[PDB]
């Protein structure tokens, strides 16, 4: 990690220059951190110098709560970002709510949240086909499958009765993509409670199986559908999103790869 | 021969006159104030006092202060009363001659008495604020209304052209039909220039070039509009406040009779020397940005008396020894944190909180970012004020006063959120680590 | 120097005997003055020192109290409004601190908080704005406990300094600490009193000597002292 | 009873107010009657306004009159004003000028202002009193500090002047309404060269996509009544400090007429638009009616579209008899404020003999004050005709021909004219010479 | 109809007699009035004539030949400034009118011209600003010669009209024919001769009485007659 | 024709009704006729009367002058003066002497010589070749070449003693059009005279051929010098001409074929 250590020691100094810069102008403190507010130049390192502290932040998370990537996933890793941090930016550039340091954050932590949900699935779908998992893997991954499914509810509770005593703001989209982060705990939820009876049985279970698929199918349909209740209501308020159809278009996909897959079954 | 020399220095007056009036040129200024000096060899009056007011001021000569005063003790002799004038803003500024209030009074009468403006419009507002005598209605009553009156009937003719009051520690009851009207014209043309056909990225390529043809004369517009519009308003202040002072209407009132005639002077004609002084700032010359400030200051800017603070604060004027330049810097702030500005009551609390110029006081500094807060509701006075109160500058120490005035500062501005955010953050892990120490 | 300092021109004519009390005049810190119409002046100039405290202060009047008494037995006391409180200051009885709440349509609530109840040499001097003023304290406690220090009571002082043409008002309202106030107030009558009169810097007086062939006033100051009289 | 009275007047005030059509204007015009038929005061006056004028109601003028007579044994403020003016212009009654007078007097002791206007007016130039100067301006300022108060807020609502034929005294001070203007006219050349799209090709002007140019013009109508509006608090400013001591001396002959030009802009010259609008569609009942009004009020556009009506007999109140005289006297009265075509029309009225006998020798006069001070050519001329044939005074021929040579050059289009006189003057010159 | 007939408002009180001379005042012309506050008035109006001459014309004075005498000694004369000539009047010497020729740079060109030199029951009425108004005529000649009227020494008449505010300045300039003029004078100490005095109109006085119970005259301009004094 | 008396007849009509339809709106000399001054409808009829009515006039004129059309110089009549209409058109608004109905009137008395003159030159062709003309013929031919002379010398008395007092104005070229329209009378008038000496005497004259070509060349010579001096003067002040440049060519060819003509032939 000596080249990580170099990207951090190059920015630190990249950062403790801009403020030794700025601290030159005004020599006191609160016109300093007024001066790094305001300037563009200023801002656009501390812009960059917190993407860096995240994402030393994200592989410290990923070096914790995941013992050793299994090299097929970083990819998966790849794209669900990015179509995550166009969906954030492209809100952000629909609902005029214009660069403030107490926004950008908000759209930064539901990229970092997002990425982690993806993360948790692809450990499931490996833990469906693992066969040797010790008890140190499976509860310790259900501690991270509660802890930032609780602490992204609580944030989704602290956003909904924010736009509900203030009116219809940016913070109505906020607690939609914390809804179906909701959805997303509650996707794990289902998930470990039916790899819990596959271990603990020497035996394959046919309609037991079949059972905890279409319940999660289910409830990941009902998820989606309260989702496409939510982007429909802005088409009479505002303006048309001309985003989050990207997430429209997989989850009527997932619902495809549920209708069709319970009717063949049946 | 001594009358043919005077024949000799008007005639070469009237040429360095006629080329002045007759081009703007630098090179043609200073073919013409040659002349002008010239014409001061034989100790001609009127090009004494013309280059007298620029061997002092730095703008169409080389400044030089001490054959400025060399010769305006001359002009005194005599008795002009625009030497006078001068020579009272030197013995009250204490530039190149040992400083005395006094003698700049006496001389500050006199150059009234010469019947000159500037001196008139001095001793209006050092007795309006009571500098240097005794706070009064009546004599900034009298020395106002004989400046006000003669720049509206400067304006009522000529109308006054346009300066605009730039701010070197910020950039570096009628009318209100008429404004709506005015903004609402101004959107509806901005939102039809807006529209047009993408005035911005059009087709493009390598461009029509056909030409804009809408912003210089969009620009004449509003700048005469503005023109025109200060002319009114300062029409309507002289009404006002002759109606305010002579008691028709409304009775006699002194303060806002005093304030408006303050208002109505301070928009004429002898403000293109904040300009003069703003562009000798910028080309770097501070030895003549600091001059055409200080008299500025002296007939009663408050934008004069913040920018010759600003000037003599970072230690930029060469004139005023070292020795001497935090205190004459200290005044201007007092002066103009007196007449309404923000920055200079808080910049007041500094240098008493720093000791410069002065002892270090953090008692005195106390009361100044208190009056800089409860005030005008300055949101770095709030701060600093939480500052002093957090570790007991000035005053015993207490926690949660300072936490009161630091929210405060939070809901003064959408600007202090930051800072205040990482000192309640800092005062929070004081007060919790000293809790577990005890 | 500064701005404190005043001064006052005085034209007394030609004959004019330097005063030897108050402040002091050389004879060579004179200067010669011509105005526009070819009068010739002399004006001296005093020496600025404004010194020491020699007035002769000697009162043979009462106690501070004397003239306190009154305005504690007359119980008509001043208000104040702030951007969210209402400061109710009462010499002599006490201080009440409060706000309304109007609810809407029956019900008025109030928040009310006690700052108190009645049941040397050299006089300390407190800085107001930055002038040094010489005052007369009420010490003052036993309010309403402050959770802030385990209800303990309220306390504050009671702040005296004159100005002449006053109401019984309130300048400014403090709070040294939590749960410790401090408040002034301006009346016309405390500075019969020899110590607490507004310190007024003495009158430097310049005179103006007229040199003979010229008149005792200047033909311009002539014509303006007519105009302001009759504008008056 | 009284209850139902205004409630219905409360109707018509909502629907006029909320409403600007014509039937809804009709029918809440109908509602105020319906309030005015028990004698409500405010409903009264209201009616009263429209009824006699027209374009709101037909036109009554007895009807008028009879019930301005029970407005007037009330004491209302503006039933002393109009009925006034009914006395004074002849309107349907006999008309006497000291009772006209008493009349506006109480009613600008009612508070009313069209009284102040015409007092101050009046005075002013001589009508009916003695030329004065301090009653003039105070009845002047009364009304000028209403409208700048009005103006200051409201914003001044621009009305276009539409003519019917279409000291300090040399500009009232200089410098704030000159800036004004140039600022107004670099509006205007900036609007004009805005909706230029010759310079199109396939663009630009976006086919047809008229929703650049309507808020072209809206904004230039909005920054006509700025402008306008800080023209009037500069006049009034300049008047207020000429009225009183400031600035510069005391002179009323040069305060009473600016404080004139900002009394005539103000809300009462509303209706010489909608008198100009009753012109347009026939209805030559109505304009020379509400003209009156302005012209009784001191306006110089409406004096002489008022004698411009009156000049082509249209006019249905006043007597064929008497159409004339009254057209006379608005021509003679625009002609005193320096209205150039009123002094050769009244030159042409005492040439013809209209409403008085012929006599040419005041004809010659009034074209002369034409002529050598507003520098008319047509005066020029026309007196030059007045040389040629004899008339009034002795007959001769190079007074003339001068006359004709600088009523050519005064006016580029006084080409034409000037040749065939001369042509025709040199005709007879040298028929004159051959017969000697 | 008559612009030129003054009217004033009076107030003079409850019991007032109606004056026989001058004007006469009826009582069927009576007006019922009130202001807004409740004041009821009456205001009588007099027939508006103001005719015949009876002023009682007495001028035991001179004729007006020696009242323009000092004029003739003084010889201090004003001039006027017309838009090409200067008509320069001077009285009981001559009449001149010049135009400076200005050529470039050493010398002026003058053209000067000559008017004239000197060496009854009805009063004659004259017509100036379309008003009557009468005037004393003087008749001299003997100018410059004229080509236009072969070699005839001109004549012009020179006129005086009276004003309180001139100073012995020209109204305008005329002429009748080719080489004969006429000069307009304003001449301010004629007019103190009742017959050469300025015909105005005299003032015809409408009163208004006061009914009792109401002031004598009403409660609105009174505020308003303070208000001018203040200002 | 009759055709042509037919629509004279409607011209005066036309005209005619305008004027009582001024006279009936304004009711007075003065301003009914500034009103024809101004207006479109009104003054764009009035000059196509005065431009039909000179047409008369130089036909009824003709008729006196001249016994009868030969039919053949009719249609010379044709083309010349189509060029020059063209180029008096050209002239009025390259100088920018703006629309004055006083200046119109002036050219037209141009085009008015300028036929009358190229009719001139088309009846000594014809006399040349004559054997049967009678003492008619010859007096109303000489008095049309004395009247022409005097008229264009009157007119450059008027147009060099415009340009000094006035100055530099549209009066100068309009004189050298005159001072060349005195060029090509000089012409005819030699001729005339070198064909009447030729009539007088029963036997062809050897040295009238020379004599009538040497004057060719003289007034080629003067007409050549003419068109460059008008050059050299309208580059120096006003603008550029661009006219007078078609018989500038057909000077030049009488030059060329003049001059070279008698090379040949001596
Ligand atoms: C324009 O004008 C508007 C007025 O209409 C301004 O409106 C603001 O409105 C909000 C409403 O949400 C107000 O916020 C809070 O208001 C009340 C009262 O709180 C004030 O009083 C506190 C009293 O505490 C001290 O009291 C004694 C004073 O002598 C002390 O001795 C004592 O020891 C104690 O310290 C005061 O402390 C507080 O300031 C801050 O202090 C606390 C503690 O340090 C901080 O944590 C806070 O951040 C606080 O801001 C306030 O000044 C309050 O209601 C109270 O009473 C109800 C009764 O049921 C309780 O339920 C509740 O818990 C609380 O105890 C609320 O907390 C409310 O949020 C705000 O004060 C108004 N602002 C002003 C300036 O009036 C609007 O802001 C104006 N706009 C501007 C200026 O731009
Ligand atoms: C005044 O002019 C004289 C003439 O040369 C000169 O000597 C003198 O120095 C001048 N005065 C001053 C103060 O320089
Ligand atoms: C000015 O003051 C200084 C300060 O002591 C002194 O040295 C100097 O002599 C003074 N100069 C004059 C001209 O008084
Ligand atoms: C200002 O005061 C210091 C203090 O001793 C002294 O050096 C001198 O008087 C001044 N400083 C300088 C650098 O001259
Ligand atoms: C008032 O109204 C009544 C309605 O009945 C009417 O009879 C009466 O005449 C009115 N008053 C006057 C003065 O006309
Ligand atoms: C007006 O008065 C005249 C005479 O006084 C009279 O003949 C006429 O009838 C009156 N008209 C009206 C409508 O009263
Ligand atoms: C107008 O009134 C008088 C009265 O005789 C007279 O001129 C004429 O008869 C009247 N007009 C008409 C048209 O009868």
């Amino acid at each position: 990690m000596f080249r990580t250590a170099v990207m951090m020691a190059a920015s630190l100094a990249l950062t403790g220059a801009v403020v030794a810069h700025a601290y030159y102008l005004k020599h006191q403190f609160y016109p300093t951190v007024v001066y790094l507010t305001k300037s563009s130049p200023s801002m656009a390192v501390l812009y960059i110098q917190a993407f860096v502290l995240v994402f030393l932040l994200g592989k410290v998370m990923g070096k914790v709560f995941f013992g050793q990537l299994r090299a097929a996933e970083m990819e998966h890793l790849l794209e669900r970002s990015w179509y995550a941090v166009t969906e954030t930016c492209l809100a952000f550039t629909v609902f005029r709510d214009d660069f403030s340091p107490r926004f950008v954050a908000l759209f930064t932590l539901l990229l970092f949240l997002k990425c982690f949900h993806w993360l948790a699935e692809d450990r499931v779908d490996f833990m469906e086909r693992s066969p040797n998992i010790s008890w140190l893997f499976h509860c310790r991954i259900v501690s991270l499958m509660f802890l930032l499914g609780i602490l992204d509810f609580l944030f989704v509770s602290h956003a909904y009765h924010s736009i509900l005593t203030r009116g219809a703001s940016v913070q109505l989209v906020f607690g939609f993509e914390y809804a179906i982060l909701m959805t997303m705990v509650l996707t794990i939820f289902i998930k470990y409670v039916l790899h819990s009876v596959d271990l603990q049985s020497e035996n394959p279970w046919d309609n037991k199986a079949v059972y905890m698929l279409y319940t999660e199918l289910f409830t990941g349909f009902i998820k989606v559908l309260l989702y496409m209740a939510f982007m429909t209501i802005m088409i009479k308020v505002h303006t048309f999103p001309l985003f989050a159809i990207r997430p429209m278009y997989l989850a009527m996909r997932q619902f495809k790869k549920a209708v069709t897959d319970a009717i063949m079954s049946r | 021969a001594k009358r043919r020399q005077m024949q000799e220095a008007e005639m070469m007056y009237q040429t360095g006159m006629k080329i002045l009036n007759g081009s703007n040129k630098k090179s043609q200024k200073r073919e013409a104030y040659r002349y002008l000096q010239k014409a001061a060899s034989m100790n001609h009056t009127k090009a004494l006092e013309r280059v007298s007011y620029a061997l002092l001021f730095g703008d169409y000569l080389p400044q030089n202060i001490q054959a400025a005063r060399e010769m305006f003790e001359k002009l005194t002799e005599e008795g002009s009363p625009k030497g006078q004038t001068a020579l009272g803003f030197l013995y009250a500024s204490g530039l190149g001659v040992n400083s005395s209030q006094a003698k700049a009074l006496v001389y500050y009468t006199f150059g009234a008495l010469g019947g000159n403006l500037i001196a008139h419009m001095v001793l209006g507002y050092r007795y309006w604020a009571g500098i240097g005598v005794l706070q009064s209605c009546e004599s900034a009553l009298t020395h106002y209304r004989l400046v006000a009156n003669h720049v509206a009937s400067d304006i009522s003719l000529t109308g006054g052209s346009v300066v605009q009051r730039i701010r070197l520690p910020d950039e570096v009851l009628y009318g209100r039909g008429v404004q709506v009207n005015y903004d609402l014209a101004l959107k509806y043309f901005q939102k039809a220039a807006e529209q047009g056909w993408v005035d911005g990225q059009l087709q493009l390529g390598s461009m029509y070039y056909n030409g804009i043809g809408v912003k210089r004369d969009y620009k004449q517009a509003l700048k005469y509009f503005n023109l025109a519009s200060q002319g009114g308003h300062i029409l309507a202040f002289y009404n006002l406040a002759q109606m305010h002072a002579s008691g028709t209407g409304v009775m006699r009132s002194c303060h806002t009779a005093v304030e408006l005639f303050k208002n109505v002077c301070e928009r004429g004609r002898w403000s293109e020397r904040l300009m003069t002084a703003y562009n000798s700032y910028k080309d770097g010359d501070y030895n003549a940005a600091v001059i055409q400030y200080l008299l500025l200051a002296e007939q009663g800017y408050e934008v004069a008396q913040s920018n010759a603070a600003f000037i003599l604060d970072q230690r930029e004027a060469s004139i005023v020894g070292e020795n001497e330049t935090y205190p004459r810097a200290l005044l201007h702030w007092n002066r103009a944190a007196s007449q309404g500005y923000t920055v200079a009551r808080i910049k007041l609390g500094d240098y008493h909180f720093y000791g410069f110029g002065t002892d270090v006081d953090y008692e005195t500094a106390f009361i100044h970012y208190r009056l800089a807060s409860e005030q005008q509701h300055s949101a770095q006075a709030m701060f600093n004020l939480g500052y002093m109160h957090e570790k007991g500058l000035g005053i015993k120490q207490d926690i949660h006063l300072a936490k009161r005035f630091y929210d405060m500062a939070a809901e003064a501005s959408p600007d202090a959120q930051v800072p205040v955010f990482l000192a309640l953050c800092k005062l929070g892990v004081v007060y919790f680590l000293q809790y577990i120490r005890e | 120097l500064s701005d404190d300092i005043p001064f006052r021109v005085n034209w007394p004519g030609t004959e004019f005997s330097l005063p030897t009390t108050g402040v002091l005049y050389k004879e060579d810190n004179y200067v010669i003055m011509t105005t526009a119409h070819k009068e010739k002046y002399k004006c001296i100039l005093p020496l600025v020192t404004s010194g020491d405290e020699e007035e002769e202060k000697d009162y043979k009047g009462p106690n501070p109290r004397e003239l306190l008494e009154p305005l504690f037995k007359q119980s008509s006391c001043s208000y104040r409004i702030e951007s969210y409180w209402t400061y109710e200051v009462c010499h002599g009885k006490h201080i009440r601190q409060y706000h309304e709440e109007k609810e809407t349509g029956q019900k008025i609530n109030i928040h009310e908080y006690y700052l108190g109840n009645m049941l040397s040499n050299e006089i300390p001097t407190k800085n107001i704005e930055g002038q040094m003023t010489p005052y007369y304290p009420v010490g003052m406690g036993n309010g309403t406990p402050c959770s802030l220090k385990q209800n303990r009571p309220r306390s504050s002082t009671v702040m005296y300094i004159c100005h002449p043409e006053s109401k019984h008002e309130i300048l400014s309202v403090a709070e040294v600490t939590t749960c410790e106030y401090e408040v002034v107030i301006l009346t016309p009558l405390l500075c019969s009193h020899p110590k607490y009169r507004f310190r007024a810097s003495p009158v430097n007086d310049i005179f103006c000597q007229s040199l003979p062939g010229s008149p005792f006033k200047p033909l311009t100051l002539r014509q303006l002292e007519q105009q302001e009289e009759i504008l008056r």
